[PDB]
This record gives structure tokens, C-alpha cells and sequence, in this order.
């Protein structure tokens, strides 16, 4: 998967999540993205995968 | 903010040199 | 560069030409008060 | 009648707000091309390798100057005295790496100002005064070349001259002094008296005619409203501030002629100026200022010290330390 | 031809290698029993390839192309050296003397000015085994030192060097010097190279070659102020082999 | 302080033996000096190779050895090498060479001592200065 | 972990001797009989791992080996230091007067 | 550049406060 | 507190370039009387 792609489906992307006096740039917030980490996956003990 | 603020208080120089030669006081000659 | 190069002779040799017959043309008598 | 009769009579015409002129001809396009090239060098030009040694020397605002050490920055020792127009580089990149703005900045604004000059003459003649306006100016002019030009000449290379910018032009003062003695040359020491004296007898004829304002006001108003533009009479009594000055000092250090007055206020400045112009020039040529280095010594032979040897001291420390890296042999011959 | 300094002054050409005639492409013979030189080693650069930083996530650095802005400045020239015989037959050429080195600056997109020492100080370079004669299919592979760009005496704008200088920000008195003891503290590095030269021309008559080159180096460092970029130059070489 | 003939005195030959100067002699060889040496010379340093000076200190462990007026005298005539090796009179100016330096066509066995004695005696008063060079000016 | 390796000289011997292998000719006229015909020998030859493979150089003369010996006493070897030793610097490091 | 940011503040005023005083100055003198 | 810097110069151009526009208008008023 192109980390462009991830990184589109991502809420700190999305433009309904700011705020009207929090201002300047998206990087300013959650910082300057570096690096796609992964997906993850969740297993509780029983092996089920969890969302 | 330092580099603006240069040129922000240069410009406004120039335009004074504008006003000051072409919409001067004129001279009249009593 | 070819392009600018050129294009600035043609400028500074226009403008020089423009100083030298502007002055022949009898600026002595091109002031207030006589003609020769 | 004719076209290039209408141009001819608009070129030279008294009526325009600024007098255009054959010298203004060349006057106006080659100030712009002076006054753009700098103004978008020195806010945005990048680094410029001055002493040839791939060591460049940041003058420009966006990068990280101010207005105080901001520059344009002298062109490349390596470049010497060659003629560096945007046409002789492979790439803008280069020629802003090789100091090409202070080569275009310098001719054009020389060659503008030289005509500056001219323009004076020009439109003197054209209302009827006396032309010598320009000759007062042909010393501030002088300088100029000196600094931009002349130097350089000497020194085989433009990257000595003079720096567009505050600092640089401190840098220019402090190597002069190391290489060349300027304190100790007489022709400084003129321009010195020329510029003290300068003010000195500026704040004198300033002082000396207000002192003697004829009252035509009162004092709810400022005096300047007793001048009437282009009004018949003199504003200041000649007669009553000769007789103040007079007796400050005695009665014929002072003036009593307006003419002899004036013509001293502009000889004054003027001469001294072409002094210290003249003593850059003549520096150019390593025609240094005056060397009393070890000059007492007593019975034994031991250096006696004097105000020289300490002046040379200082000297010596400009020296070793000024661009640093750009000597290899022990002699610093330009 | 047979030019003369003011044929050739100020006109870029002292920076060029000579080249040899499309139509000399013969080869030459090599003789064991015998002792070898080059007596001239020009190399030219035409192009100058920088590795482009890949950023955290990375994927894979290209080489960017470059601007050059120091001139006409950048050639290796008057290099000399034994041509010896090999035991295997292959021929090594171990550089003595000559213009080995030119201080370069390119410029990258985005204004990023990168100096570097183009050089093949100490180089030896070697061809494939048993070489009977220098064809036009015979390649070099070498290796070559690259010192620090500047060398010991060299002072920063602060005043502060290895073998003279300030050791410290004299400027910041009373500063914690632990974070600025990177730029205090002047380091000379030297780093290894690698070049192929690749002949494609041959005077057997002469001793005449010619052809392109390729070389991997380290770019400037900055006495250990920051790191290098992987720099690779392209050109054209000449060579002139004499009998020892 | 004062120009004392225990200053004026000055090894003659490497023997030890000794010979004083006047203040003539001495002012001759400070006028000879700087006719025919101090181009290069100046204040006992040498511009052409900084390495080495004329400090009485370095003349002492020149071969032969020069802090004398001889070994100097011989040197004009004859100039070497700082080890003796080599004669150096085709590009440092000497009797044997003033065919090419001119300036030494016209100087006397006795000018060559003036100038040598001045070189000797020249530290006893400046000290460090002679052969300092900037540091010391 | 951040050293300047020309201070670091100043604590060995090259602090306190002439060594062969890192210091600058001139050096070389502290000592009587050395400078210029040896001193270019001697760096012409330089890297030497102990002080007396100085006197195996090829072509010393018999007088030299002993100018040599009488001056062993004033040389040591270190490490040889690129910084010291590059540029050329051990003909010509930029002191002059 | 790590510069003083009260620096802007200052210029600021600096400019406006005594360029206000001399505008104020200047109209109210030219309706009269 | 870590408070937006630019927060100062916002709320004194804030208040000093609309007050300023108001009493040059007054003052030249007065003067007409
Ligand atoms: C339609 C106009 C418009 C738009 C949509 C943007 C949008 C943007 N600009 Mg740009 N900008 C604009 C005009 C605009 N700008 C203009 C005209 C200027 C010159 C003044 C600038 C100067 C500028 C700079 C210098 C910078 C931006 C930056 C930005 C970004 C962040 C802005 C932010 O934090 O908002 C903040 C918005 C607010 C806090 C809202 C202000 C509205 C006030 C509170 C309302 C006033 C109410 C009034 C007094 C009520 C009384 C009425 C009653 C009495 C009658 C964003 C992409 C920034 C960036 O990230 O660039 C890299 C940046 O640094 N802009
Ligand atoms: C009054 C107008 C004027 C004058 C006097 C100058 C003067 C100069 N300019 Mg400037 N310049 C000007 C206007 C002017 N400029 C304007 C308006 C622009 C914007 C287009 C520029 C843009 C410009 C650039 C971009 C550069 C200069 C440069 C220069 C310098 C030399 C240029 C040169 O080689 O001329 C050569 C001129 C001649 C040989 C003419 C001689 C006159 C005879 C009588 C005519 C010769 C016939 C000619 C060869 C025919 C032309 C075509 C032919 C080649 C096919 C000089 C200081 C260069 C510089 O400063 O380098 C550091 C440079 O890089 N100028
Ligand atoms: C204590 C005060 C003092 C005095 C008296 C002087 C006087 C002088 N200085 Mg100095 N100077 C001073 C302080 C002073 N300086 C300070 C504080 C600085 C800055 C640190 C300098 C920096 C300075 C520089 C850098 C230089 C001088 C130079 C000079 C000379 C030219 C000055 C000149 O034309 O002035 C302008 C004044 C006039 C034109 C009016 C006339 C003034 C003269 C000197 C008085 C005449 C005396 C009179 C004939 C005797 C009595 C007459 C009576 C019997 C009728 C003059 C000898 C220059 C120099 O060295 O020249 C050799 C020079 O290069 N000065
Ligand atoms: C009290 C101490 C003192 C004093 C009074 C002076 C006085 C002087 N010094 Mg000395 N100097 C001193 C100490 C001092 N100096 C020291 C300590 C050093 C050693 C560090 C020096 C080293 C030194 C050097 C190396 C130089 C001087 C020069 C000068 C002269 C400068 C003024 C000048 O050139 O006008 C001349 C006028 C001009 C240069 C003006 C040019 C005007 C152009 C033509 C017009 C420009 C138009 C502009 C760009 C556009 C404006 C338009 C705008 C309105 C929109 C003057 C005689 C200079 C000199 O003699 O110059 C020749 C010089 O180069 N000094
Ligand atoms: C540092 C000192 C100094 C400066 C800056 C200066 C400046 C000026 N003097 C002028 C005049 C004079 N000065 C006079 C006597 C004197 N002038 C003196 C000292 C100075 N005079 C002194 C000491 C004297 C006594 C002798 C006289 C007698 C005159 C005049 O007649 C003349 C004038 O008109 O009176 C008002 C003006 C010429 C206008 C012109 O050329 O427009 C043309 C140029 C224009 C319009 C634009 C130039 C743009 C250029 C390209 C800018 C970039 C290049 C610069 C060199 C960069 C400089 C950067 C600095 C940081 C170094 C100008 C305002
Ligand atoms: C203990 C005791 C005895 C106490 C008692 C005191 C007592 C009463 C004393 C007895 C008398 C007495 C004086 C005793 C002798 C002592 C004595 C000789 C004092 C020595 C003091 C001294 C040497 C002073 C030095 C002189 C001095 C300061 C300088 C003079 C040099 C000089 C002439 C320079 C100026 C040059 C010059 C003329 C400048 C012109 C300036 C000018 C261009 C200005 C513009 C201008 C000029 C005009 O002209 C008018 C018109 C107008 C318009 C105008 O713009
Ligand atoms: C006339 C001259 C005087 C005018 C200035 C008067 C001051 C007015 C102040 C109003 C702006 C207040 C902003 C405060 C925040 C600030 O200082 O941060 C300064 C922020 C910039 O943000 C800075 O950016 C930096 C990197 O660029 C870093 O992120 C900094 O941390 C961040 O603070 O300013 C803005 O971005 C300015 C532009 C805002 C204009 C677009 C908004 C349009 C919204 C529509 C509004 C219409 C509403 C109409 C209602 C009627
Ligand atoms: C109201 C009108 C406003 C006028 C314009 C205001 C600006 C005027 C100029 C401001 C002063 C310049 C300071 C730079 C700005 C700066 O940040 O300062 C900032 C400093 C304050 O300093 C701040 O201190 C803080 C901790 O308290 C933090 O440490 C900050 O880092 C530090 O900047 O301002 C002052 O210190 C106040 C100035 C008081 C000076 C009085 C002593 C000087 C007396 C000189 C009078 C001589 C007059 C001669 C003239 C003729
Ligand atoms: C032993 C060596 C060999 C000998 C060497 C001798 C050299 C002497 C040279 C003499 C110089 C010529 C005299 C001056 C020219 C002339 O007279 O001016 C014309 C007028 C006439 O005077 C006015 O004269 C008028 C009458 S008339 O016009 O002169 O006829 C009268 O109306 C008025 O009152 C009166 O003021 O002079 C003046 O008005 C008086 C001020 C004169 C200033 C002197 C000249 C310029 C000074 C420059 C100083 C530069 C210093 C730089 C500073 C660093
Ligand atoms: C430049 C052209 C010089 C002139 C003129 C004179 N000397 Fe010189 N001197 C010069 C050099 C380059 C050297 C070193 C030569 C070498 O390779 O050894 C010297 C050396 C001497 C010495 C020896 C000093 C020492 O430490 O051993 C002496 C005594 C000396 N020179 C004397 C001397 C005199 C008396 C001169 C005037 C008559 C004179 N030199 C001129 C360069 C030049
Ligand atoms: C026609 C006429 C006239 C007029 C004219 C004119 C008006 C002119 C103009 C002119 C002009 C108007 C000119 C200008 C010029 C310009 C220039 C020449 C500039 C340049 C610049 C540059 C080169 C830049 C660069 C850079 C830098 C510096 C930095 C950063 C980057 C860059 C690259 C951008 C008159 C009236 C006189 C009369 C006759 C006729
Ligand atoms: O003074 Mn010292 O001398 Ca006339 O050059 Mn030689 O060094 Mn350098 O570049 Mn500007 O400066
Ligand atoms: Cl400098
Ligand atoms: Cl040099």
C-alpha cells in the first residue's frame, strides 16, 4: 500500500476535525508526518482479529 | 517576521518619496 | 543568453544615440536667453 | 514639425516636473537597472564566494542578515578585473555564486551618476544660471569611483572594492587602515577638515543667520512665516550678524560680503573632499600614509616607542586577522 | 594541432582533455618484459550526480543532477604514474604526481550548494587479468584517498580550527558548550573513492587513449559539522603511455 | 643606556677571540646593511625564506658557524647552504656572484666586516626584535 | 567521544621532539647539520616505524649516519596524524615569521 | 533567526505611535 | 502561560488602528468649528 494512499485515511486529515482559533498550518498540530508505522491489527487471546 | 518588517518600513519610504515630490505643497511666488 | 546578449547591445547602442545626435542638434542654442 | 523635433523639444523641455536631458537619457534606465538589481539583491540574493576561495559570504536579508550587516556582497578575486555580465555565465546560478550583481550594480549606477553630474550642467544652462553646481557635486562623485573603481583597479581585483551594505563598508575601513596607513596619510587628514570644518561652518551659517531673523512674526507662530517665497528683501539683518561675529572673534575673521561668505561654504567641503577622493585613489597605487614605525631610538639603540608604534600595533592586527584563510605566502602585495 | 597559450587563453578550453580522431581505435601492445608510464592522465568532467536524501519513510534515493557554479575549473590534469605488468597480466596504474585534485561546487534544486574534493589522490587502478595489449574494450577499476575538503589550517567564520583556532564559541561566554561541541570541535576526515575508466580510443601508433569515466566520492563534510552527500562524477579521460 | 664598546664587542673567529668596533665601524655596517641586505633582510628576518633568520642563535648552529665576523665574511664571499652542503652564490648575493648582484661589485674586505659586525651586534640591543619579525614590531 | 586530534599530538612525544613522521621541515633547524639536505631525506622517506630506521635511508653518507646518530636523541616516531601531514603541509604549514 | 520577539511589538509602535500623533496633526490643520 | 505571541500584536493593532482612525476624524471635526 503507497503510504500516500494511508495517509489519506486518517482523521487528522480530514477538514471537519479543527477549530477556529487553532491556527496555521496542519503540521502545527499533529506535527510534521515522517513515516507510515503500519497497520494494525488487533488480537484478543482467543486469535480473534478486533477492530 | 524580521525580514517583512525590513521591507515593510523600506516600501513605505519609497511611497513617501512619491507623495513628497509629486503631491508636494506647490511653491508660490507673494 | 545569446538572446540577452545581443538584445542588450541593441538597448545601450539605441540609448547611446540618442545622447549623441540629441547633442547635435544644436544644443548650444537650446537656453533662455540667445540663439547664437 | 518633425517627429525627432518634438522629441528633441520634450527631452529638453523646462516644463516637466523632472528634467529629462540628453544626460538624462542615459541617466534614468541605467539608475533603474542600478536601483532593482540591488534592492531584489539585497533582501533575496544567495551567498557570494568574495575572496575566491569557495567561502561565501551571506549579504542578503533572507539569509539571515539585517539591515545593519545586510550586503551586496564585491565579486570573486577569482574574476580579478574581468568583465562579468549575465551574458559570460553558464547559468544564473553561477553568476550569483560569482558576485555578478555588484559588477551590474556598480557600472550602471557609475555610469548614471557621472550623468547625474551632467544633468546638473545641463539644466543650468537651460535656465540661465552659472553651471558650477556640478563641480560641488564632481567631489562626492570623485569619491564614489574611488571606492567602486579606482581601488580596485590598483589592487587588481573588484573584490576589493567596497561593499553595498553597513558592515561591509566597515570591513572596506578597517583593511584600508591596516594596508595602507590612511589615518597617518595628510590627504585623509584633509577630508577630515573638510567634513569637520564642514559642519562646523554649516552650524555657524545656520546659527549666524537665525540669530539675525528680522521680527515679522510674533510669538505664537514660528518665525519661518516672516519668508515670503521669492520676496525682494533679505529675512536676516547681514549687517547685525557681522557685528555679532565680529566681536566674538575680531572684526575681520568675519564676513561681511554674501558672496565671499557663500563661496567659502562650498570651496571648504569641496577641496577637502577631493583630497581624501584623490587619497583613496592614491592609496590604489600603494602610495601609503606616513611610516614612523621604530623611528626614536636612543644612545644604545633600543625603539622608543611613540603614539605611531601603537597606532601600528593595532594595524598588525587587522592584518594577520583579515580574510583569514586567503593567504598562502607571507606578504599580503594586494 | 600544435596551439600556443594565446591561442587558447580565456576561452575554456585549457580546461578540456585532448581527444583522439573517431578514427583511431587500434590497440597497443604490452610487453612483460618491459617497464610502462602514463606521462599523462587528464580527466574532464561533464556531469556531476548527487544523492537526493530520502526522507524517513524513504523508498529510494536518485541521483539528482546538479548545476555547476565554480567555472571552468574542474579538470585533472598532468597526472603521471608507472604503468606496471601484472603477474595474472593485468596492468596497474599507481598515481605519483600530477593536478590530482579540484575543489567543485554544484547547486541542487531547491538552492542546496554542495562542495566536494573531485580527486583521485593516491589512485591505483587495475584491469582485468592476463592483458596481452590496451584494446578498445579495456576498463580500469581503481581506488582513490579523499581528504577533508579543507585541510588543518583552515579557520570557520568564528575563528575556530583544528591546527590553529578558537576551541570554543567565544561569542557565548557563559553558554553550555556540551551542545555546540560538533561545530568547537574540528574533525578531518578521509574517505575512500572508486572510479572506472572504460577505453574507447587507441593511437597503438602514439600511446594514445581515451575514453569516459565514472567515480563515486564523498562530498565536503565541514570538518565533521554536518554529513556528507554521495556525489558521482561523469566524464572523459585522455592518456598518454610512454616506455619506462 | 648607551653604545658601549662591551657591546661594539663581537666574536672575531670561532677561536673565542674577540674584537671591539667603534661607533663608526658600527653606523658603516647599519648604512652597508641596509645598501646591500635589508631588500630581504629587514630586522633580521628574511622574506624570501622566513625559516631563517640572522639571530646570533641561529647563525651559532649554521655549518660552518657564522657568530663570528669571519665565518660571515666567508659567507658574503662564499655563501652555503644552512648545513654547508650546497654554495648558494648563483642566487644569494656574494663576492663570488657580483657579477649578477651588483651591488656588490664596489664593497671592500672592510665594508664586509662592518656589515657583519652590525649583524652580530644588532640583538645585544633589540634582542628579540632581530629575527622576530610582526610579533615583536 | 569528540577529540581535536592535533591537541591530542601535544601530549605524546611529538610535543616534546622532533617527529619524524608528523612535524613540519623547519623543525629540522633547531639541530646542527640537518637543514635542508637531510631534512628532505628524511621526509622524502618518511614513515618510519622505529627512530632508527633513519639511518638505514639508501644513500646516507658516512658523515650523515653519524649526524644522524648524534641526533637520534632529539627525534621520536608517533603515529603518523593525515591532519599533520596532508596538503603538504609538512614542506610548507602556513607559519611563516 | 532567534531574534527578540518583543522586537516586532516595538517597531511596531514605535512607527505608528509618533506617526499617529503627526497625521492627527496634519488634518485637523487642513479643515481650517 | 503558553500563549499564541502573536496573540499581543493582534490586540494592540486590534485597538489602536481602528481608535486611531476614529479620533483623527473627531479632531479634524473640532477644528471646522
Ligand atoms: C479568504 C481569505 C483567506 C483564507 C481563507 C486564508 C487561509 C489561510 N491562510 Mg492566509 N491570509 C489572508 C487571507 C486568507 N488566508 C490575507 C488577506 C492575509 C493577509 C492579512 C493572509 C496572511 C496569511 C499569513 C501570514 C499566514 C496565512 C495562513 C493561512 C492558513 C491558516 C489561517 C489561520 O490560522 O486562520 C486563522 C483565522 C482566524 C483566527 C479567524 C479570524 C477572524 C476574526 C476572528 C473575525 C473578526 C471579527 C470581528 C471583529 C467581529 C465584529 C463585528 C461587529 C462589531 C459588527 C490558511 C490556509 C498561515 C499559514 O499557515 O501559511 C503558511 C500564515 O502564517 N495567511
Ligand atoms: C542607457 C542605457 C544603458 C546603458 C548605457 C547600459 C550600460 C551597461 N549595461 Mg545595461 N541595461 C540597460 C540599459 C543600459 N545599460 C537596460 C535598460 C537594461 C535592461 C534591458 C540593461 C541590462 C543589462 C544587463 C542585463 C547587463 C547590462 C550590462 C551593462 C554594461 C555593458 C553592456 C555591454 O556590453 O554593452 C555593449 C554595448 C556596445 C558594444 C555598444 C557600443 C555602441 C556602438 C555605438 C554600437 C555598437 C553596435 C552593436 C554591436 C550592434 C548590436 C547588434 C550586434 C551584436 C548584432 C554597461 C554598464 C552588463 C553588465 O553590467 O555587466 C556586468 C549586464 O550584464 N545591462
Ligand atoms: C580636543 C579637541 C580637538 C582639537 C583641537 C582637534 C584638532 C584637530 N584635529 Mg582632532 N579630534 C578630536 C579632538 C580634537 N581635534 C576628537 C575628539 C576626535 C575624535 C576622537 C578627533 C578626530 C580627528 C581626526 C580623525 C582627525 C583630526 C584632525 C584634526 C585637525 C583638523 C581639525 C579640523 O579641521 O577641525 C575643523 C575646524 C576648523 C576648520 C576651524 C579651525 C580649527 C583650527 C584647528 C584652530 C586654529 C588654531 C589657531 C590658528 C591658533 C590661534 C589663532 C589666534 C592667534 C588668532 C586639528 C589639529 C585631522 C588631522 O590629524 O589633521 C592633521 C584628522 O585627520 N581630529
Ligand atoms: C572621527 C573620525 C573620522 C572622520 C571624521 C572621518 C572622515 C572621513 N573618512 Mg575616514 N576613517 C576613519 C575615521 C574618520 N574618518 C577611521 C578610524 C578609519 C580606519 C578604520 C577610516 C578609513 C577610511 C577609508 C578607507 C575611507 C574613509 C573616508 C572618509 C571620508 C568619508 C566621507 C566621504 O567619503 O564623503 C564623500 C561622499 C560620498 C562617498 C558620497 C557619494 C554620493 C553618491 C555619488 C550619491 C549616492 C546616491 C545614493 C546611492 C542614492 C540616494 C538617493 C536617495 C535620496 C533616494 C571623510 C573625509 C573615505 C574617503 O576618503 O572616501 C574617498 C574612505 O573611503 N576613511
Ligand atoms: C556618505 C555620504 C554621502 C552620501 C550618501 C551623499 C548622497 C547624496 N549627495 C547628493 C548630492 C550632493 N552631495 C554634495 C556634497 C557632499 N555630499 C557628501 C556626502 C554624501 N552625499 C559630502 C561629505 C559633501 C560635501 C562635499 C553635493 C554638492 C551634492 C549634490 O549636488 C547632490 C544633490 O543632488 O543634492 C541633493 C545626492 C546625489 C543624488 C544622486 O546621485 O541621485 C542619482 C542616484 C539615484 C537617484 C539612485 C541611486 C540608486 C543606486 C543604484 C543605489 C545602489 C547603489 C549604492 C551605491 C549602494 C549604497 C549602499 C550603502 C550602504 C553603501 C545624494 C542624496
Ligand atoms: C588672569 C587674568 C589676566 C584674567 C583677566 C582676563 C583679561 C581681561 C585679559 C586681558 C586681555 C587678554 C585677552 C589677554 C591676552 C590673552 C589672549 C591673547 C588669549 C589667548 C586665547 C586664544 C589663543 C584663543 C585662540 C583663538 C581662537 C579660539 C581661534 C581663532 C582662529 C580663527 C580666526 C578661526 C575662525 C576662522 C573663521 C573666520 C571662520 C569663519 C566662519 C564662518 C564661515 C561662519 C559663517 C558666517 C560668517 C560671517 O561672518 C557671517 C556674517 C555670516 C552670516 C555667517 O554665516
Ligand atoms: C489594518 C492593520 C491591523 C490589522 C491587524 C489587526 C489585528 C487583527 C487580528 C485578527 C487576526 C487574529 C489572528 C490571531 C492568531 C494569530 O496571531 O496567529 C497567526 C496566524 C498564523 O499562524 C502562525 O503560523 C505559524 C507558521 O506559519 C505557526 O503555525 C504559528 O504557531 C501560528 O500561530 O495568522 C494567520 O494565519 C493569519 C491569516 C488569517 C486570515 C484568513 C482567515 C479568514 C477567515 C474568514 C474571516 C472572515 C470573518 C468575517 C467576520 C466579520
Ligand atoms: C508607548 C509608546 C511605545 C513606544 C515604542 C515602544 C518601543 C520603544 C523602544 C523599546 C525599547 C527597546 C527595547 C527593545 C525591545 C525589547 O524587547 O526590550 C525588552 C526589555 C524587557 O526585557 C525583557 O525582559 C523580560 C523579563 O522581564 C525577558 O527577559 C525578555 O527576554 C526581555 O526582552 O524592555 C525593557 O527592558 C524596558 C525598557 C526600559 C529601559 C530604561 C533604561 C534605558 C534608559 C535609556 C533612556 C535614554 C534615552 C536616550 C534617547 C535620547
Ligand atoms: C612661498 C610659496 C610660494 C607662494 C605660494 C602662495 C600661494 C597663494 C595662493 C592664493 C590662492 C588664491 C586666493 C584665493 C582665490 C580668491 O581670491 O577667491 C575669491 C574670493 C575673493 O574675496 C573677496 O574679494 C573681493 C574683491 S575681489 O573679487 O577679489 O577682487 C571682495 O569683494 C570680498 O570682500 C573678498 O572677500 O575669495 C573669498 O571670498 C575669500 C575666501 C577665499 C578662500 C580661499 C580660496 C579657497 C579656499 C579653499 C580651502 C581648501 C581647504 C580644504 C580643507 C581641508
Ligand atoms: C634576497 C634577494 C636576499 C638578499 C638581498 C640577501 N639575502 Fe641573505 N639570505 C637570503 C636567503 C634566501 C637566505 C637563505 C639561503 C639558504 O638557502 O640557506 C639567506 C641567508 C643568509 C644568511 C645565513 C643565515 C643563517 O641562519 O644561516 C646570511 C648570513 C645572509 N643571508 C646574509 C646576507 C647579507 C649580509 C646580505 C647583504 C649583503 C644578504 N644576505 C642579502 C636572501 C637574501
Ligand atoms: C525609453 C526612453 C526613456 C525611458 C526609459 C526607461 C524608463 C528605461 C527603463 C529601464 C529599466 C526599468 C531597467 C531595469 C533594469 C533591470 C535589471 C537589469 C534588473 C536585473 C536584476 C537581476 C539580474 C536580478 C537577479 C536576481 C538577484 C539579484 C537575486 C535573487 C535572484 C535574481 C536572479 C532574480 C527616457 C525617458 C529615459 C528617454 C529616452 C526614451
Ligand atoms: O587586504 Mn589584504 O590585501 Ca587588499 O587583498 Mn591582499 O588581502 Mn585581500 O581580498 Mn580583500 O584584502
Ligand atoms: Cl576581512
Ligand atoms: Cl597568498
Amino acid at each position: 500500500i503507497p503510504e500516500k494512499l494511508a495517509f489519506y485515511d486518517y482523521i487528522g486529515n480530514n477538514p471537519a476535525k479543527g477549530g477556529l482559533f487553532r491556527t496555521g498550518p496542519m503540521n502545527k498540530g499533529d506535527g510534521i508526518a515522517q513515516a507510515w508505522k503500519g497497520h494494525a491489527v488487533f488480537r484478543n487471546k482467543e486469535g480473534e482479529e478486533l477492530f | 517576521m524580521e525580514t517583512i518588517t525590513y521591507v515593510f518600513i523600506f516600501a513605505c519610504i519609497i511611497a513617501l518619496f512619491f507623495f513628497a515630490i509629486f503631491f508636494r505643497e506647490p511653491p508660490r511666488i507673494t | 543568453m545569446e538572446t540577452l546578449k545581443i538584445t542588450v547591445y541593441i538597448v545601450v547602442t539605441f540609448f547611446v544615440l540618442l545622447f549623441v545626435f540629441g547633442f547635435l542638434s544644436g544644443d548650444p542654442a537650446r537656453n533662455p536667453k540667445r540663439k547664437d | 514639425a518633425n517627429l525627432w523635433e518634438r522629441f528633441c523639444n520634450w527631452v529638453t523641455s523646462t516644463d516637466n516636473r523632472l528634467y529629462v536631458g540628453w544626460f538624462g537619457v542615459i541617466m534614468i534606465p541605467t539608475l533603474l537597472a542600478a536601483t532593482i538589481c540591488f534592492v531584489i539583491a539585497f533582501i533575496a540574493a544567495p551567498p557570494v564566494d568574495i575572496d575566491g576561495i569557495r567561502e561565501p559570504v551571506s549579504g542578503s536579508l533572507l539569509y539571515g542578515n539585517n539591515i545593519i550587516t545586510g550586503a551586496v556582497v564585491p565579486s570573486s578575486n577569482a574574476i580579478g578585473l574581468h568583465f562579468y555580465p549575465i551574458w559570460e555565465a553558464a547559468s544564473l546560478d553561477e553568476w550569483l555564486y560569482n558576485g555578478g550583481p555588484y559588477q551590474l550594480i556598480i557600472f550602471h549606477f557609475l555610469l548614471g551618476a557621472s550623468c547625474y553630474m551632467g544633468r546638473q550642467w545641463e539644466l543650468s544652462y537651460r535656465l540661465g544660471m552659472r553651471p558650477w553646481i556640478c563641480v560641488a557635486y564632481s567631489a562626492p562623485l570623485a569619491s564614489a569611483f574611488a571606492v567602486f573603481l579606482i581601488y580596485p583597479i590598483g589592487q587588481g581585483s573588484f573584490s576589493d572594492g567596497m561593499p553595498l551594505g553597513i558592515s561591509g563598508t566597515f570591513n572596506f575601513m578597517i583593511v584600508f587602515q591596516a594596508e595602507h596607513n590612511i589615518l597617518m596619510h595628510p590627504f585623509h587628514q584633509l577630508g577630515v577638515a573638510g567634513v569637520f570644518g564642514g559642519a562646523l561652518f554649516c552650524a555657524m551659517h545656520g546659527s549666524l543667520v537665525t540669530s539675525s531673523l528680522i521680527r515679522e512674526t510674533t510669538e505664537t507662530e514660528s518665525a519661518n512665516y516672516g519668508y515670503k517665497f521669492g520676496q525682494e528683501e533679505e529675512t536676516y539683518n547681514i549687517v547685525a550678524a557681522h557685528g555679532y561675529f565680529g566681536r566674538l572673534i575680531f572684526q575681520y575673521a568675519s564676513f561681511n560680503n554674501s558672496r565671499s561668505l557663500h563661496f567659502f561654504l562650498a570651496a571648504w567641503p569641496v577641496v577637502g573632499v577631493w583630497f581624501t577622493a584623490l587619497g583613496i585613489s592614491t592609496m590604489a597605487f600603494n602610495l601609503n600614509g606616513f611610516n614612523f614605525n621604530h623611528s626614536v631610538i636612543d644612545a644604545k639603540g633600543n625603539v622608543i616607542n611613540t603614539w605611531a608604534d601603537i597606532i601600528n600595533r593595532a594595524n598588525l592586527g587587522m592584518e594577520v586577522m583579515h580574510e583569514r584563510n586567503a593567504h598562502n605566502f607571507p606578504l599580503d602585495l594586494a | 594541432q600544435t596551439l600556443t597559450y594565446d591561442d587558447i587563453v580565456g576561452t575554456g578550453l585549457a580546461n578540456k582533455c585532448p581527444t583522439l580522431d573517431d578514427t583511431a581505435r587500434g590497440a597497443y601492445p604490452i610487453d612483460s618484459s618491459q617497464t610502462y608510464r602514463i606521462a599523462r592522465l587528464c580527466l574532464q568532467p561533464t556531469t556531476f550526480l548527487v544523492k537526493e536524501e530520502p526522507k524517513n519513510k524513504r523508498q529510494e534515493a536518485e541521483f539528482v543532477p546538479t548545476k555547476l557554479v565554480t567555472r571552468e575549473t574542474t579538470s585533472l590534469d598532468q597526472i603521471q604514474g608507472e604503468l606496471k605488468v601484472n603477474s595474472d597480466g593485468s596492468l596497474t596504474f599507481v598515481e605519483e604526481d600530477g593536478i590530482d585534485f579540484q575543489p567543485v561546487t554544484v547547486q541542487m534544486a531547491g538552492g542546496e550548494r554542495i562542495p566536494l574534493l573531485f580527486t583521485v589522490k593516491n589512485l591505483v587502478a587495475s584491469t582485468q587479468p592476463n592483458v596481452t595489449s590496451i584494446t578498445t574494450s579495456t576498463d580500469f577499476k581503481g581506488e582513490f584517498n579523499v581528504p577533508s575538503y579543507r585541510t588543518a589550517n583552515f579557520l570557520d567564520p568564528k575563528g575556530r580550527g583544528l591546527a590553529s583556532g578558537y576551541d570554543s564559541a567565544i561569542a557565548l561566554p557563559q553558554a553550555k558548550e556540551e551542545e555546540l561541541a560538533r561545530a568547537n570541535v574540528k574533525r578531518f576526515s578521509l574517505t575512500k573513492g572508486q572510479i572506472s575508466l572504460n577505453v574507447a580510443k587507441v593511437d597503438g601508433r602514439t600511446g594514445e587513449i581515451a575514453g569516459t569515466f565514472e567515480s563515486e566520492q564523498l562530498s565536503d563534510d565541514d570538518m565533521g559539522a554536518h554529513e556528507p552527500h554521495e556525489v558521482k562524477i561523469q566524464g572523459v579521460f585522455y592518456a598518454s603511455i610512454e616506455p619506462a | 643606556a648607551e653604545l658601549t664598546p662591551e657591546v661594539l664587542t663581537v666574536p672575531l673567529n670561532s677561536e673565542g677571540k674577540t674584537i671591539t668596533l667603534t661607533e663608526k665601524q658600527y653606523l658603516e655596517g647599519k648604512r652597508l646593511f641596509q645598501y646591500a641586505c635589508a631588500s630581504c633582510h629587514v630586522g633580521g628576518i628574511t622574506k624570501t625564506n622566513p625559516s631563517l633568520d640572522l639571530r646570533t642563535e641561529t647563525l651559532a648552529l649554521a655549518t660552518p658557524p657564522r657568530d663570528n665576523i669571519e665565518g660571515l665574511v666567508d659567507y658574503m664571499k662564499n655563501p652555503t647552504t644552512y648545513d654547508g652542503e650546497q654554495e648558494i652564490a648563483e642566487v644569494h648575493p656574494s663576492l663570488r656572484s657580483a657579477d649578477i648582484f651588483p651591488k656588490m661589485r664596489n664593497l671592500t674586505e672592510k665594508d664586509l666586516v662592518a656589515i657583519a659586525g652590525h649583524i652580530l651586534v644588532e640583538p645585544k640591543i633589540l634582542g628579540d626584535k632581530w629575527g622576530g619579525g610582526k610579533v615583536y614590531y | 567521544e569528540l577529540v581535536n586530534v592535533v591537541d591530542e599530538k601535544l601530549g605524546t612525544a611529538y610535543g616534546e621532539k622532533i617527529d619524524l613522521n608528523n612535524t613540519n621541515i623547519a623543525a629540522f633547524i633547531q639541530y646542527r647539520g640537518l637543514y635542508p639536505t637531510l631534512a628532505k631525506l628524511i621526509v622524502k622517506n618518511a614513515p618510519y616505524e622505529s627512530v632508527e630506521d633513519v639511518l638505514n635511508i639508501p644513500g646516507l653518507t658516512e658523515r650523515q649516519k653519524q649526524i644522524l646518530r648524534e641526533n637520534l636523541e632529539h627525534f621520536t616516531v608517533t603515529e603518523v596524524e593525515t591532519a599533520l601531514v596532508e596538503g603538504g603541509d609538512r614542506y610548507n604549514n602556513g607559519l611563516y615569521k | 533567526m532567534e531574534v527578540n520577539q518583543l522586537g516586532l511589538i516595538a517597531t511596531a509602535l514605535f512607527v505608528l505611535v509618533p506617526s499617529v500623533f503627526l497625521i492627527i496633526l496634519y488634518v485637523q490643520t487642513e479643515s481650517q
